[PDB]
């Protein structure tokens, strides 16, 4: 009844005026919970009408936050869910529910597994007296190194961001698994290469072509290990595959206050001063070496292979 | 024979014109219809030398995989389809111009110029460069063209191609035929100005159908065919200096194109 | 004006100079019939022929000037010999050269090449805007050479069947770079894309006081559909000069060590 529409404004508000979960998995989970409960308390005698109401709130969302390509996901894997399902049983009007509960399930499931798949592939790409340098704060790159650091032994220098000095904090977290981390800023990067053996890090997702969206900073790690040519791998999920290719995309960085830049105190000069933030950057395909995911290391020339399967061509426009 | 007399349109093309007088000369038959198609298919490439002309034959032949009713039919839904794939094609392409852009083009391209129309109804502002295109001039009626559009357009020589590149944004072009590794076909002054354009590090998008999707692997620009190439008016482009490709079966990477292809049975 | 007659005359008179010669020509023979009005005369000259060589000539005779008038002239006659000596031994039997326009520099080393008893291929580019490059070949075509002709859009697709470049120069920058036709720059990344070398050919009276960063710092008195641009000194491989055989980077000291 009133209850789901009273929890669809609220995750619309949530996404909207703030930030929503910490963790990206929270986010997802709570997408496909979403879903699942309009899909199940709601009137619709017909696939074609259940199709329209979850396009309808996937451009809803999408609106809300265009920025993060998180619940746009959820929404194109479960259409294409309803999709498959119905091509399997006309190809009905009974049974569909039940079989799309079902597939929820097995979703949330293999996402919830996702993880541990991702982490248990550590050893291989990681070696004894290596070095290792990440940037910014990252859910899956930590439990890598975490899970590569208890049988072997090496080196990780980490890179805070300027405006969010979010890598301390991984340092911090690091350091107290006994991993000997190093904290420095962004302008001593070209200078900490040449001694560097590897590369990982992380991405907010991943485009058609290949290509990523990560944290600000990212492109000169890129073209820093292009210039040394040492190998850059990311670790990224399933659902972090974006089907849009990059266009123009003028809006494709998330811009913020730019009291992080400069304080406001600083006097009769901001007046007359253009001070931006962005917060996330583009990446092109030609800097990255190899894509670990939860089905195992990939090119990044398999992304679209990889995309094909997820999304229907036709909820590509959502 | 009767290509010539259905030049009457220009907007149209030549492959598609080959591809029409095919299907207007299907029904006239009096198995063995496949080495009268192929006799047909020869005789028109023997009065026009292009890789387009006979990678279209080759796809509308294809549609064999008296009982002569299923056959006919298909001619009318496939001219349909090609008609329907530059618009899919400007489409998919008019959303990767942006306000104030500098685009710089080879030579006349239908496909070009219906995205660019497509772009300028988009509400959007945008200079063209056109190479000259010495051998037949041809850029500077593109140019032509394109100065009824109210679009601000500009004809440079052949040579002046590596001095404006610095002021171009990006690099879109047609293409006569799409070789299976991911590399094009176009006119001469085509491979030169993408290595000027790689080398600047500016994109390099490249707009074609699917009927122009041709089975040859070169490796330099010497492993082209003879006859495609009659001063040579075709080269070859390496794969490695294409940004994207749109086509009617949605924008692919040049490493994905080889996948459409084999599936595509050409 | 009152030196255009003796310019005009000077080129229509005698084929084999050019127009810096020319220039030289007019200045020292008004010189016997000082600064302000030899500035003046060179300021008049660069203004009728736009071109770099003729103001690097003009000043460098101002600097170096009527008995030592003749040293610069008879100098710069055996130049060019010096330099086709020089240059004529790089060339091996049944290599392929690439040629850009039309100069007599690069005539006379091929020429001083087909002397030496060599066999080899040019090929020669158009040069759509003023056609000489079919004035070039058919002026070395009578020297028993299999030269042919392509198209300016041509030069990346005949770039795989050339051993080595060979093109003139009307002017050398500071940074080691040319200022050459205007289909020259694209030529030069097409030769360094496939690890060609790239041979520059020209005499000394052609250093300017220069310092251009890309195509927009040319001098528009110059470039006038511009007719010439600038050619980064990175993908040049070497200069054939009267002063030895120069790499790009040691241009400037000598640029220095002439006083412009």
């Amino acid at each position: 009844g009133s209850e789901l529409s009273e929890r669809i404004e609220s995750f619309v508000e949530t996404l909207k005026r703030g930030g929503g979960p910490r963790s990206s998995e929270e986010m997802a989970r709570e997408t496909l919970g979403l879903l699942r409960q309009i899909i199940t308390d709601h009137r619709w005698s017909n696939a074609g009408e259940l199709m329209e109401l979850i396009r309808r709130e996937g451009r809803r969302m999408t609106a809300a936050q265009p920025s993060e390509t998180t619940v746009g996901n959820m929404v194109r894997r479960v259409l294409k869910i309803i999709r498959e399902e119905y091509g399997r049983l006309h190809g009905h009007y009974a049974q569909l529910q039940s079989n799309i509960i079902e597939a929820i399930n097995e979703l949330l499931v293999e996402l919830e597994g996702t993880m541990e798949n991702i982490a248990a592939q550590a050893l291989e790409h990681i070696h004894s007296n290596e070095v290792i340098m990440t940037i910014g704060f990252s859910r899956t790159v930590e439990a890598f190194l975490k899970e590569a650091a208890r049988k072997r032994k090496f080196h990780v220098i980490v890179a805070e961001c300027a405006p969010f000095c979010q890598g301390h904090e991984m340092a911090v977290n690091l350091s107290k698994a006994g991993i000997e981390t190093t904290v420095m800023t962004d302008a001593a990067i070209f200078a900490v290469m040449s001694r560097v053996n590897k590369v990982i890090i992380g991405t907010k997702t991943i485009l058609a072509n290949g290509a990523l969206r990560a944290v600000t900073g990212t492109h000169t790690l890129a073209l820093a290990a292009k210039h040394h040519s040492t190998p850059l791998i990311v670790c990224a999920p399933m659902f972090k595959l974006s089907p849009q290719f990059p266009n123009e995309e003028d809006s494709f960085h998330k811009f913020v206050a730019p009291e992080e830049v400069l304080p406001f105190t600083e006097g009769d000069i901001l007046e007359k001063v253009s001070v931006h933030c962005p917060v996330f950057d583009y990446v092109p395909p030609e800097l990255i070496t190899l894509f670990i995911s939860n089905i195992g290391g990939n090119a990044p020339s398999y992304i679209y292979r990889l995309m094909s399967e997820l999304y229907h061509p036709d909820d590509h426009v959502l | 024979y009767f290509k010539s007399q259905m030049k009457e349109d220009p907007d149209m093309a030549s492959a598609v014109a080959a591809i029409r007088t095919l299907l207007e000369f299907l029904k006239r038959d009096k198995q063995g219809l496949r080495a009268n198609l192929t006799s047909a298919i020869e005789t028109l490439c023997g009065v026009d030398s292009s890789v387009a002309v006979s990678s279209g034959g080759e796809l509308f032949l294809r549609f064999i995989s008296k009982c002569k009713k299923i056959m006919i039919e298909r001619g009318e839904l496939f001219l349909r389809r090609i008609s329907l794939s530059r618009n899919k094609i400007a489409d998919l392409c008019h959303t990767f111009i942006k306000d104030g852009a500098t685009i710089l083009t080879h030579a006349y391209s239908r496909v070009v110029l219906r995205v660019l129309e497509a772009a300028v109804a988009a509400k959007k502002r945008f200079s063209v460069y056109v190479t000259e295109s010495q051998p037949d001039l041809s850029g500077k009626k593109m140019a032509k063209a394109l100065c009824h559009l109210n679009v601000p357009v500009t004809v440079v020589l052949d040579a002046a191609v590596g001095y404006i590149m610095e002021k171009a944004d990006l690099v879109i072009v047609g293409a006569e035929g799409v070789v299976e590794n991911g590399g094009i076909i176009n006119k001469i002054g085509t491979n030169q100005m993408a290595v000027c354009a790689k080398a600047q590090n500016k994109p390099f998008y490249v707009v074609a159908e699917s009927f122009k999707f041709v089975r040859l692997f070169p490796l330099n620009q010497q492993d082209v065919p003879d006859k495609f190439k009659y001063h040579p008016w075709v080269d070859y482009t390496a794969p490695s200096l294409i940004t994207l490709l749109f086509t009617d079966l949605g924008v692919l990477t040049p490493s994905a194109v080889s996948d459409e292809l084999i599936k595509l049975y050409l």
